[PDB]
């Protein structure tokens, strides 16, 4: 079986640098075109870079030419992508996949660059010039609806709970850099106690609020 | 490059429907096309290669074909599990380019936004940033607009897993001084399923 | 499903071919069967012939030529090709003798090539370049220079791109101290009408002091990446100027390609092991 | 040069 393992995903301030290792099992980095693709938050895939060891062929996207640099280690059977001058726009989940050069019938098809038939799992690459903070939890009070507004935290994830009808709204990246979110629930006005419990494991900030 | 345009930007369908997505290349392509069924969050899964080749393991219901530069992806029976985004990607030249996604949602009877409004609590107003919250729950389809009457960040949830519904939340954040300058706040919900905009309001 | 078509500027003559790289099973070469689709008015009296050439270059030393008279006449793929064309499509059928030099060249043309030339003339054109190629079907060395050096390879046959492991064992019982160890790959490409080639060298400053034992496995991998500027490097067959591999290891007139791994201790005791480097039947 | 039809 063929697999790729993508590793090296963690925070870095803008202008920093990272390195992502894509370890290939079941094949060699010398008989495959290895492509680093990415997907921004809530957008469509974009091809970043792609290399082939045997011929020493390197290709970069126009948006990551010079800022990113790819290569491979055939001894370890791995592909290393060095990311330089990482910016906020470079934030994404980065995937690594492969196009086997085989199946020409005999040997290498040097000119296919075909469809990447095996992807890894995708490792989350962030960029932000800010330091971890704890969420600020406020109550939203008046089928009466009420909730907790969990604002200005860093980074994901925030795991809210309630003591049915709970709708957690995807957090968004504000202008400052932090993540804002809300979590509401609707209960009849006849019985309008409700306690919301915000948990932020990265900063281990746990808060409880009472809304009624 | 090759601006691999795709249409529609999004479409709806129930079980058994036959969806059709067209991937059009700015420049000539030579059967180098693939269609990735990116489920939400997960990694893209290859479906088509050579512009018509069912990739190994993909169910036979999927299919693709070519009619020149405008390739087509078809789903004979859009099963409940075949709900994801579908990106088309030309593998001919470099740099490779993908499509722009065509989300395949679910369909339900048009429903109106149950609209609630929420003013900032005392706790928040003490901090210095007042974030009013207009919640539009159980509203279908996604296309709706919320207008703030006295710097809004719509927080659109995903298709609700119970009955194909959306929960939207427009959060309006303001400074304490400017928030206190005005008195009456309101959110107006304009929805294709709404005969008229539904306006909710409160006072400072 | 697929078939390669080639015709002349006049297009009066068309050649349809099933494959364009015939695997040399060493007992039977995939027969070169194609189809000549002519227009009757462009040949009338003159006949239609097809020629299989095995030219060796460096000097056109045509090691083999065979002419097949497509018209007048003298396989299921041919059947299906003809049924779409009718009478004026005529088959040809060449058989490559097993004892021919496989398709191999040199990186600067020079080397070996097969060819199908289709021409219409009264008495003895489409130039279709094919190739003859082969698929992939425990070395140990010990030298007592004392300075005992032993080297072994995990297996003899490695696919292109696949890395090679070299188990090294140096039992230095002498007074001389190893300064370096080099596991190099030598590609011998003899043009028969033999030159060495170093393609990969993992030179390590691993020093083994007197009366000591050194033992670790090196990993070396010959790649076209760094061989691009090596005059006379044996490359596999190039269809129409594609980008090609390293000349696979011939399994025995033309060019003979052999691959060996050399273990050198820079003190010089050396050993060498042969390995086979042909692609695997996909 | 070489075309490529179907069968």
């Amino acid at each position: 079986e063929v697999q790729l393992v993508e590793s090296g995903g963690g925070l870095v301030q803008p202008g920093g640098s990272l390195r992502l290792s894509c370890a290939a099992s079941g094949f060699n980095v010398s008989s495959s075109y290895i492509h680093w693709v990415r997907q921004a938050p809530g957008k469509g895939l974009e091809w970043v870079a792609s290399i082939s060891s045997y011929y020493g062929y390197t290709y970069y996207a126009d948006s990551v030419k010079g800022r990113f640099t790819i290569s491979a280690d055939t001894s370890k059977n791995t592909a290393y992508l060095q990311m330089n001058s990482l910016r906020a726009e470079d934030t994404a989940v980065y995937y690594c996949a492969r196009k086997s050069m085989y199946h020409r019938g005999w040997g290498w098809l040097s000119w296919v660059y075909g469809a990447m038939d095996y992807w890894g799992q995708g490792t989350l690459v962030t960029v932000s010039s800010a330091s971890t903070k704890g969420p600020s939890v406020f109550p939203l009070a008046p089928t009466a609806a009420l909730g907790c507004l969990v604002k200005d935290y860093f980074p994901e994830p925030v795991t809210v709970s309630w003591n049915s009808g709970v709708h957690t709204f995807p957090a968004v990246l504000q202008s400052s850099g932090l993540y804002s979110l809300s979590s509401v629930v609707t209960v009849p006005s006849s019985s309008l106690t409700y306690i919301c419990n915000v948990n932020h494991k990265p900063s281990n900030t746990k808060v409880d609020k009472k809304v009624e | 490059d090759i601006q691999m345009t795709q249409s529609p930007s999004s479409l709806s369908a129930s079980v058994g429907d036959r969806v059709t997505i067209t991937c059009r290349a700015s420049q000539s392509v030579s059967s180098a096309v693939a269609w990735y069924q990116q489920k939400p969050g997960k990694a893209p899964k290859l479906l088509i290669y050579s512009a018509s080749s069912l990739y190994s393991g993909v169910p036979s219901r999927f299919s693709g074909s070519r009619s020149g530069t405008d390739f087509t992806l078809t789903i004979s029976s859009l099963q409940p599990e075949d709900f994801a985004t579908y990106y088309c990607q030309q593998s001919y030249y470099y740099p490779i380019t993908f499509g722009q996604g065509t989300k395949v949602e679910i369909k339900r009877t048009v429903a109106a936004p149950s609209v609630f409004i929420f003013p900032p609590s005392d706790s928040q107003l003490k901090s210095g940033t007042a974030s009013v919250v207009c919640l539009l729950n159980n509203f279908y389809p996604r296309e709706a607009k919320v207008q703030w009457k006295v710097n809004s960040q719509e927080s659109v949830t995903e298709q609700d897993s119970k009955d194909s519904t959306y929960s939207l939340s427009s959060t309006l954040t303001l400074s304490k001084a400017d928030y206190e300058k005005h008195k009456v706040y309101a959110c107006e919900v304009t929805h294709q399923g709404l005969s008229s905009p539904v306006t909710k309001s409160f006072n400072r | 499903t697929r078939v390669f078509k080639k015709s002349s500027p006049n297009c009066k003559l068309t050649v349809y071919l099933g494959k364009r790289d015939f695997v040399d099973h060493l007992d039977k070469v995939d027969p070169v069967d194609g189809v000549v689709l002519v227009d009757p008015d462009y040949l009338k009296d003159r006949k239609v012939f097809v020629t299989l050439t095995c030219a060796f270059r460096y000097f056109r030393k045509d090691l083999f030529i065979a002419n097949y008279q497509a018209f007048p006449p003298t396989t299921r793929l041919q059947e299906r090709l003809l049924r779409k064309l009718g009478q004026h499509a005529h088959p040809f059928f060449f058989t490559i003798p097993q004892n021919l030099p496989c398709s191999v060249t040199l990186q600067p043309a020079c080397g070996v090539d097969f060819e199908i030339r289709a021409f219409c003339a009264k008495s003895l054109s489409v130039r279709l370049v094919i190739r003859k190629v082969q698929f992939a079907p425990q070395p140990s060395a010990e030298t007592t220079r004392s300075l005992h050096l032993e080297a072994s390879l995990d297996k003899e046959l490695y696919y292109h791109g696949e890395p090679l492991n070299v188990n090294v064992h140096v039992t230095n019982n002498s007074t001389k101290t190893v300064k370096k160890i080099k596991v190099s790959v030598r590609q011998y490409a003899d043009i028969c009408l033999q030159y060495k080639c170093p393609v990969a060298q993992v030179e390590q400053d691993d020093q083994v002091s007197p009366s000591s034992t050194f033992c670790k496995v090196y990993t070396i991998t010959p790649l076209l990446s760094n061989n691009r500027e090596k005059r006379g490097l044996a490359l596999d067959g190039k269809l129409k100027h594609e980008d090609t591999n390293l000349a696979s290891s011939t399994i025995v007139l033309g060019i003979l390609v052999s691959y060996r791994v050399k273990v050198k201790l820079v003190v010089d005791v050396s050993v060498e092991l042969p390995f086979v480097l042909m692609h695997p039947k996909p | 040069k070489t075309g490529l039809t179907k069968l």
